[PDB]
């Protein structure tokens, strides 16, 4: 529909809706196993499941482009398989454990 | 791939650039380029110096666009005092800001074409440039490396009259622009030597962090001048010069842009410019007038520390970016709470841009890097800092 | 007296909770400087972890490094402080995650996150002496190719050790010790008076 | 010779330095000038040395010129006044 | 607000009339042609240049040039060696040691400013509290030897003398704006 | 103590390392001083190699050795990769500087601070 | 009181954009010069 | 896995610093008294260690001071006796701490001055 | 006197100020190198334009080196050059009697000259150099010349030191180019086939480091040293090493010096500067004597330098692109004769 | 200037535009030099009144950064505002 991206790079991709209902959903899925309470799975499955809903929501892309910004539709595919990438890796990092270790004392103190 | 050391052949200058490469005949395999060749200590000696006895090593550090640079250290330790310019000064940093940014630009297109072969473009508008030298020291001192745009606003007030040339210089300059472009803009062998050479993504000139008409070049829309507005660039109007299909020719044609967009900003600036004082009253952070030090004691006694001693900042860490010419420019001046700086990180918008030299010029021939070095306007000044 | 909004100081501050929480194993302090800026302090360990979930996060795309630096605080026992600067075009605003690196006690390299590290790591490394694991090729960048020391750090001699000049008798540059015909006179600036509380 | 009765001994190699060339030196010397300026004769126990010409001149001072015995002498300037 | 460069707004539909056109650009070089007009055309104007020994280009009142020390009207030396010229300078050059002259005047016994080492920066135009040391007009000093650069208070009081005329007018004109 | 290992998990292990870079070096002297036209003796230069691996002999904890080797690795670079020319090598010689003595009586005569 | 500012009601407008211009001879026409001087030369 | 070392992190092998100015230079660890010019306080507060002094022979064509020991114009800052001494140790250079020596309390009261036999 | 205050490099002091009258000679260059590393006042008297005396600037220190007009004839010259100098050093010599200036001009009249104003002055030593075996009747003019001025200079200037160096081995140097560039030459000719004159290089620095100890020396008084050398050679081999390293054939065919004589006679009449000359190519197959002499190095400090061991670096720009990379490893060494 | 008019004529031509209206080299069109003296104005802070530095010293009332989670339902939270996305110009939207 549209004939390019403004990035350089990025090439318009046909049937975004899909393309995206495809990615948020897969994403949903993997944070599935994160640990109950984790506060990752609990933020990313709100901004995640917000963003579907509207994908769901909206058939025009210039208006679906309006709703979650991220100003290309293209743009939003990056970002959402990218998020993708690093749920994956996280659970993997196991980041919602507690701080590996305080840091030594007076190490923050700027005065100095 | 026989390794030429090419680059200490003086081929595209900008500075001296071991650009040791290996080259299949014809053909570049592998850039890396190598830097260090001025680096000179900059960001050491800052520790042993005032924070206005440094504000000189700022000009130094990118000389293209000698004020533009003053301004990052200025914002920087402005914030860090938490002290404002009076507004006209923050005019007038916008008013040299932007000549400063014209400047820069002629340097970049008419040095890119020199190394390309054309050689007229440069003498046209060198001639140019040296006019606005001229304004430069008419309101500094000095035709370059001014020192003119301190911590706490300008030094001195505009000359009487510097105002009407600035006027009848941005009146004519853009015809100036516009004969470049009737020898470059269109000629059937700029644009092959441009077109389509060293095109970057858009999502890998964020990625290695090009910042600056490198990214704009390819689409992202980013100009820290309309993002984040710094003095008063916010009460301007301009168009950031956007550009699609990046490749040298496309960047290129976006620094004309910008040329042609910054007259815009002068003639505001030169339409609206407010009557006022040019430097904080905070006799605390600015040093005092003289017909004052020299008729009042707590002038003289002002006077004598700033001079001597210094600003004495709050202890604190700031990383202030401007829109310099060539790209972001910042500076993380993280300080105790010293008269004299403790760390002073110049990010230049040029360290990044060069490391992309790699990942640009790929598969490309000894004069397609020739053509790349300039379309990153890279001053190894700010590199190597 | 320069504006302050207190608009960003809230969103930031908000913003600086939320990424401590989604990533607790490292955030050790997470400040917002009077000057609206925040800055997540991380264990060395999370640097890999915490500049990922910046760079690909939804609710924080943080794309672009703006600088890599390291900080010299003799006195603190980990004398390094890697500052990484880091910039959002989405949401047009900067953070700056530190760490706090020892000379022998390395620190992973980002330039898997973002390629940009690939220079300033080498930058840090010429300089400071902090060694980057797992960088693709980490070697001096800004010193000369036989220097011997680290030149930023704070134990090191501003004139240096060794200066170059050229001998006649062995037609060919050759170093010396540095020998320097006016000292840099070190003027003693602070004054015996403080300024505020701070 | 100098100001400062600045003059190299007979044996001193410096003076090689001078050898075919010119030791620079300057034949008006500070403190014969200020001398020859005569001793003002102001009529008020204090008057101010602002070092003539306001914000051309040296930070205004104010002189006691009181002491019958002597007079007042700018720090900055050397004119001397007396009452 | 932005603005697309290269930007190609829509597809324009090759039409013979167009393709003639450009055809004719590639095949008859006109464009090449154009930009031969725009050289030929400046070889008509006027050369910007100027005789270097008897024109010289213009330089206004605060250009910095060659550092000189000046003399009261009497004929005392102006600086009083308050030796603030020498903490303000960035480059470390002004060297002043002093003592009290016979006369019981402060004066400075040694002044040595290392223009190698200065940057011309004008800070110690601007701290001086009695404007002794100043930034000169001329800037031509170039010199044969290292040795004839560093100047010692005879060279800079000496330069002082020969242009204190024009320094005293210079600093005439902008001493307002200071 | 209770330190991180850079590398090496013990003396034992960085010292394989040292092998290998004494190795590399021994192998990569001959050819330096014919890239480079350096007017020295392979044997010399190679005695050289065995000055520096030694000046560092006394270190005993295995951290600093690992850094020492990646630092040599580095230098080795510079040198089989050129980057780093005559100058910077024969810099290793100290061929200009004239030696000093360390000998008190010959301290005393020559230098105010020995 | 006299510092060095805008005239009053401001100054004159100035030019930024391109005024490069297009100006010659039409295609068609122009490949009938060269065209002519052959046609013409050859006979 | 961390592992076990019992060697004061002697780090002069990294440094990078000429071995004559490793040996032969002895810094001292001290709180900078007050110039009594002054009677602010605030710049006996923090430590500093500085290098021993050295030659500063006068130069024969301008007069002015010259120096050949780098390490002469440096001096660090230390927040703590404990850190200072650290410093010392793994950077090889022999150090001799002086305590700090603060002002003794003084008791003081205007009535004193008008004290009928003082 | 200056009392020595430094670290012993450039930008120190070390109290030396010495006229030396020919420092652009291949040896002065030298001279001048240690006297300004070691941070003496050198006081550098020139005749050749300032062009050719630039590459001694870089030497030594700003107000270290200072360069004075003097010519041979006028006596007023050599007077103010010693004013302010305490050490006296004369390397004034030449291979080709030139039209204005006689042997005797070069190596005896004006040597005398200057160490008689250099005591009318009052420098505290003077070091004069002249060319070893040198007979009051060794056969060419020069030598024999040499000899009679170290005599009278004695007289001018008692206790005058007189270092009597051999050929000297050094870049720039003769001994060492000369027989190498005979290249061009097709065959080389070689007096007795280059036999029965053992010689004994010395390398240029060895030289330049002893005459600058004797600056800084008392020892040395009156003292006629010998720097000769760590080897001796018959110039058999010494021309075939010298061709080995320079990678050209070597073809040593005998000629009658009669007749060699005159060869040199031939160059010699060369208006720019003869390359061989009658007084050279006695000089050449003009036998080393032998080695019993108040020492020179060592004695005065400084340990000899093999030949073989640089000669690689005076000897490479004569080699073919071919050989550039060669080494002295690959190449043979020369052999000696105790004889 | 100062050309002969066919000279002017060729040059507008072969450049294709009037360069004459708009010289590069200048002529007395340049601001006079010695141009009037100036009065420079003083700025605020300048008030002989009311004007005491506690109450304009922004250099050290500032005060040591806010810290936030020392280490010694909930919505999501962004660094800030999504950007707005920027608009085509409108006096020259292309080239
Ligand atoms: C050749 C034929 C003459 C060419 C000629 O006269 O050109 C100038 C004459 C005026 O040109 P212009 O650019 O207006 O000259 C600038 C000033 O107006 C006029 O310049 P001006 O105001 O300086 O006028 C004074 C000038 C006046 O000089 C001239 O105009 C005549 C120059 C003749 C050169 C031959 O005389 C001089 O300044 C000294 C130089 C004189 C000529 C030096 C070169 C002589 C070369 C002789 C061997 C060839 O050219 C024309 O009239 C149209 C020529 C169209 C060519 C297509
Ligand atoms: C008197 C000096 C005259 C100089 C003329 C050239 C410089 C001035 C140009 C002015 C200008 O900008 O217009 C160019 C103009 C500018 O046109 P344009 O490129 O902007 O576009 C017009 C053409 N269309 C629209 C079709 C694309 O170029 C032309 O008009 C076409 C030139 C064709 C040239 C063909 C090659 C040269 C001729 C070769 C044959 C031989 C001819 C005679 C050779 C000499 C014999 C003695
Ligand atoms: C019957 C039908 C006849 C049709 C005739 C057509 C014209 C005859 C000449 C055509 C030459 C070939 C051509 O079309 O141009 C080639 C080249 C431009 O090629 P380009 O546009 O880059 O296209 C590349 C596609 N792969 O052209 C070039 O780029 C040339 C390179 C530039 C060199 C300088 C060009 C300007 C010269 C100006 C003066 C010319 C004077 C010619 C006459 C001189 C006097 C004889
Ligand atoms: N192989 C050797 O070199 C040996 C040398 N010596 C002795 O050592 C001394 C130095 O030798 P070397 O350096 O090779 O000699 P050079 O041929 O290099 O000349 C030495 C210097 O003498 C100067 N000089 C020569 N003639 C005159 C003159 N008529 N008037 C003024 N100055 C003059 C030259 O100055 P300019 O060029 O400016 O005229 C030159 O700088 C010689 O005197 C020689 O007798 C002894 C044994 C071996
Ligand atoms: C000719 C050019 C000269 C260039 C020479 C070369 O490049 C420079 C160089 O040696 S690069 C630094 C080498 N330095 C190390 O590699 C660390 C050695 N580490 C130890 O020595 C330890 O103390 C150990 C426990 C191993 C002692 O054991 P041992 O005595 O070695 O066996
Ligand atoms: S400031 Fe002016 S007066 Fe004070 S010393 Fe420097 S020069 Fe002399
Ligand atoms: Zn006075």
């Amino acid at each position: 529909l549209k004939k390019t991206t403004g990035l350089v790079g990025l090439a318009v991709c046909d049937t975004p809706h899909e393309r995206l209902t495809i990615l948020y959903t897969k994403t949903l899925d993997i944070l599935k196993h994160f640990p109950k309470h984790a506060a990752y799975r609990k933020y990313t499955e709100q901004i995640t499941n917000e963003k579907l809903d509207m994908v769901k929501a909206e058939p025009d892309v210039k208006k679906l482009e309006a709703l979650l910004q991220g100003g290309e539709v293209e743009e939003v595919i990056l970002q959402a398989e990218k998020e993708l990438s690093l749920a994956r890796k996280m659970l993997k990092w196991k980041p919602w454990e507690p701080l590996v270790e305080e840091p030594p004392a007076n190490q923050w103190k700027w005065p100095i | 791939n026989m390794t030429l050391n090419f680059g200490p052949q003086h081929p595209a200058a900008h500075g001296v650039l071991r650009l040791v490469l290996e080259l299949s005949g014809e053909m570049v395999r592998k850039c890396d380029p190598h830097i260090g060749l001025l680096h000179r200590g900059t960001e050491k000696l800052i520790e042993y110096k005032t924070y206005l006895q440094a504000l000189p090593y700022f000009d130094r550090l990118d000389y293209v666009s000698m004020m533009c640079n003053e301004q990052a250290y200025s914002i920087a330790v402005e914030k860090l005092l938490n002290i404002q310019p009076p507004p006209r000064a923050q005019w007038i940093r916008v008013l040299f800001g932007e000549i400063t940014r014209i400047l820069n630009h002629i340097m970049a297109v008419t040095t890119h074409a020199l190394d390309i072969g054309a050689m007229t473009p440069f003498f046209w508008m060198f001639e140019e440039r040296e006019k606005m030298f001229e304004f430069y020291e008419r309101v500094s001192g000095a035709r370059m490396h001014a020192a003119y745009i301190r911590p706490g606003g300008v030094h001195q007030d505009l000359p009487l009259g510097l105002l009407d040339d600035i006027y009848e210089f941005s009146k004519n300059f853009s015809l100036r622009i516009d004969e470049v472009e009737e020898m470059l803009t269109n000629n059937r062998i700029w644009r092959n030597r441009t077109v389509d050479i060293g095109v970057v993504t858009a999502e890998d000139a964020l990625n290695y962090g090009f910042s600056g008409v490198m990214l704009r070049g390819s689409g992202i829309q980013w100009d820290l001048r309309k993002t984040q507005p710094y003095d008063v660039y916010d009460q301007v109007e301009f168009d950031v010069p956007i550009g699609s299909r990046g490749d040298c020719y496309d960047r290129y044609l976006c620094r004309v842009e910008e040329m042609r967009q910054s007259l815009r900003i002068i003639e505001q600036c030169l339409n609206k410019m407010p009557p006022g004082e040019i430097k904080v009253d905070d006799a605390k952070v600015s040093p005092p007038k003289r017909a004052e030090m020299k008729t009042s004691m707590e002038s003289l006694i002002h006077h004598f520390k700033l001079y001597t001693e210094g600003y004495q900042v709050p202890p604190g860490a700031t990383y202030t970016a401007i829109e310099a010419p060539k790209g972001e420019f910042g500076v993380y001046l993280v300080s105790d709470g010293s008269s004299r700086p403790y760390r002073c990180k110049i990010k230049a918008p040029g360290f990044a841009h060069l490391a992309g030299l790699d990942k640009m010029s790929k598969g490309h021939m000894l004069a397609d890097v020739v053509a790349i070095i300039g379309t990153q306007d890279i001053v190894f000044g700010e590199i190597d800092r | 007296v320069r504006p302050r909004s207190d608009v960003t100081h809230k969103q930031l501050s908000a913003f600086g909770e939320y990424v401590a929480e989604i990533l607790p194993k490292y955030v050790q302090q997470v400040q917002v400087s009077c000057l609206d800026e925040l800055e997540i302090c991380i264990h060395p360990d999370g640097v890999i972890p915490t500049l990922t979930f910046l760079r690909d996060h939804t609710n924080a795309q943080f794309k672009s490094l703006a600088d890599l630096t390291a900080v010299d605080v003799p006195t603190r026992q980990n004398r390094f402080e890697i500052v990484y600067n880091l910039l959002s075009l989405r949401f047009n605003s900067r953070i700056r995650v530190k760490t706090y690196a020892d000379e022998l006690t390395p620190i992973d390299s980002i330039v898997s996150v973002h390629i940009a590290a690939n220079w300033y790591e080498r930058e840090v490394w010429d300089m400071f002496g902090v060694f980057f694991f797992n960088h693709p090729d980490l070697r001096r960048i800004l010193t000369d190719y036989g220097f011997e020391g680290h030149p930023f750090r704070k134990d090191f001699p501003l004139t240096g050790y060794v200066e170059l000049r050229y001998d006649d008798e062995v037609k060919r540059v050759v170093a010396e010790p540095v020998e320097l015909a006016q000292e840099f006179r070190k003027f003693d600036l602070n004054s015996p008076w403080e300024a505020f509380p701070a | 010779i100098t100001h400062t009765g600045q003059v190299y001994d007979e044996k001193d190699y410096r003076r090689v330095r001078f050898v075919d060339r010119q030791k620079e030196v300057n034949e008006n010397f500070a403190i014969d000038l200020i001398a020859q300026q005569p001793v003002n004769e102001v009529e008020h126990r204090i008057i101010a040395c602002d070092g003539g010409g306001g914000a051309l001149g040296h930070p205004k001072v104010y002189i006691n010129l009181d002491k019958e015995t002597k007079t007042g002498t700018c720090g900055y300037c050397g004119l001397q006044f007396k009452q | 607000t932005y603005k697309y460069v290269n930007k190609k707004e829509q597809e324009s539909e090759v039409d013979m009339k167009s393709a003639t056109d450009n055809a004719a650009r590639i095949l008859m070089w006109t464009e090449l042609i154009r930009g031969l007009g725009m050289t030929l055309s400046y070889l008509f104007r006027e050369p910007a240049t100027i005789n270097y020994p008897f024109e010289k280009g213009p330089l206004s009142p605060r250009f910095r040039g060659e550092h000189a020390l000046r003399r009261y009207p009497s004929g005392e030396e102006r600086c009083i060696a308050c030796k603030l010229c020498e903490a303000i300078c960035p480059a470390q050059a002004i060297t002043i040691e002093a003592e009290p002259r016979a006369d019981g005047s402060r004066r400075t016994t040694r002044y040595d400013i290392d223009m190698t080492k200065c940057i011309y920066c004008g800070f110690c135009q601007e701290a001086c509290p009695v404007d002794a040391i100043v930034e000169g007009p001329n800037f031509e000093f170039s010199t044969e030897t290292h040795e004839e650069l560093l100047y010692n208070k005879e060279k800079l009081l000496n330069n002082g003398d020969k242009w204190e005329a024009e320094i005293a007018a210079n600093i005439q004109a902008d001493y307002l704006y200071r | 103590t209770s330190v991180k290992p850079i590398f090496s998990r013990d003396l034992n292990e960085a010292k394989r390392r040292v092998r290998e870079l004494y190795r590399a070096w021994y192998r990569e002297v001959p050819n330096t001083v014919h890239l480079m036209q350096l007017d020295i003796t392979v044997k010399q230069g190679r005695d050289k190699v065995r000055e520096m691996f030694m000046k560092n002999a006394h270190v005993t904890d295995p951290r600093v050795v690992d850094l020492l080797v990646i630092k040599g690795k580095m230098e080795l670079q510079e040198t089989i990769k050129v980057w780093k020319q005559r100058t910077h090598v024969m810099r290793f010689f100290h061929e200009t500087e004239t030696p000093r003595p360390k000998d008190f009586l010959s301290k005393f005569y020559m230098g105010h601070d020995p | 009181v006299k510092q060095d500012m805008p005239p009053p009601g401001g100054y004159g407008p100035i030019d930024y954009k391109r005024n490069l211009p297009r100006r010659g001879l039409s295609g068609y026409s122009m490949f009938a010069v060269g065209i002519g001087a052959l046609i013409f030369g050859y006979w | 896995q961390l592992i076990t070392v019992d060697e004061k992190l002697d780090i002069t092998t990294l440094t990078g610093v000429p071995e004559e100015h490793i040996k032969t230079r002895k810094v001292r660890i001290f709180v900078p008294a007050r110039n009594n010019m002054q009677s602010g306080v605030n710049n006996t507060k923090k430590w500093k260690m500085e290098f021993d002094t050295r030659e500063r022979w006068e130069n024969p064509l301008m007069g002015w001071a010259s120096t050949a020991d780098p390490l002469s114009n440096m001096v660090l800052t230390f927040s703590a006796k404990e850190d200072a001494i650290a410093f010392a140790e793994k950077n090889g250079w022999s150090y001799d701490v002086e305590e700090k020596k603060v002002p003794k309390p003084k008791s003081k009261s205007y009535g004193a001055n008008f004290s009928w036999n003082k | 006197a200056v009392i020595p205050h430094g670290k012993g490099g450039r930008s120190s002091v070390s109290g030396v100020v010495a006229t030396v009258f020919g420092a652009t000679g291949f040896l002065g260059r030298y001279v001048v190198n240690h006297l300004g590393r070691m941070g003496s006042q050198v006081i550098i008297p020139y005749r050749c334009d300032v062009y050719d005396i630039m590459h001694l600037r870089l030497m030594g220190d700003l107000g270290q080196l200072t360069f004075l007009e003097w010519d041979a004839r006028d006596k007023d010259s050599i007077r103010k050059a010693v004013q302010h100098s305490n050490v006296v050093i004369n390397l004034i010599g030449r291979e080709w009697e030139t039209r204005n200036f006689d042997f005797e001009d070069v190596f005896v009249n004006i040597p005398r000259a200057i160490a008689q104003a250099s005591k009318e002055a009052g420098v505290e030593r003077f070091i004069h150099v002249s060319h070893l075996n040198a007979s009051m009747k060794s056969s060419s003019k020069s030598l024999r010349s040499k000899a009679v001025g170290e005599k009278e200079v004695r007289s001018v200037f008692p206790e005058a030191i007189i270092i009597r160096p051999s050929d000297i081995f050094g870049r720039e140097d003769r001994f060492l180019n000369h027989f190498a560039n005979y290249r061009w030459f097709l065959a080389v000719p070689l007096v007795s086939l280059g036999f029965k004159t053992v010689k004994q290089p010395v390398y240029v620095a060895d030289v330049s480091k002893g005459i600058v100890n004797a600056t800084k020396d008392p020892d040395a008084v009156g003292k006629t040293f010998a720097f000769t050398g760590p080897n001796r050679y018959l110039l058999f081999h010494l021309v075939k090493y010298i061709f080995g390293m320079t990678h050209r054939t070597f073809i040593p065919y005998p000629l009658p010096l009669f007749v060699y004589s005159w060869i040199g006679k031939l160059f010699g009449l060369s208006p720019f500067e003869p390359w061989t000359t009658k007084d050279k190519v006695e000089r050449i197959h003009i036998s080393d004597v032998m080695p019993t002499d108040l020492p020179g190095l060592e004695d005065l400090g400084v340990q000899p330098t093999p030949l073989e061991l640089k000669s690689i670096e005076v000897l490479r720009r004569h080699r073919t692109y071919r050989w550039l990379s060669s080494e002295i490893e690959e190449t043979k060494p020369a052999k000696t004769v105790n004889y | 200037a100062s050309a002969t008019r066919v000279i002017q004529k060729l040059r507008n031509w072969a450049s294709g535009q009037d360069l004459q209206a708009k010289l590069q080299l200048r002529y007395q069109e340049i601001a006079k030099r010695t141009q009037p003296p100036p009065k420079l104005p003083v700025g605020p802070s300048h008030k002989l009144s009311n004007n005491y530095y506690c109450t304009r010293d922004g250099r050290r009332e500032v005060v040591p950064p806010s810290i936030i989670m020392s280490s010694q339902e909930k919505k999501a939270v962004t660094p800030a505002p999504p950007m707005k996305r920027w608009e085509l110009s409108k006096d020259q939207p292309y080239l």
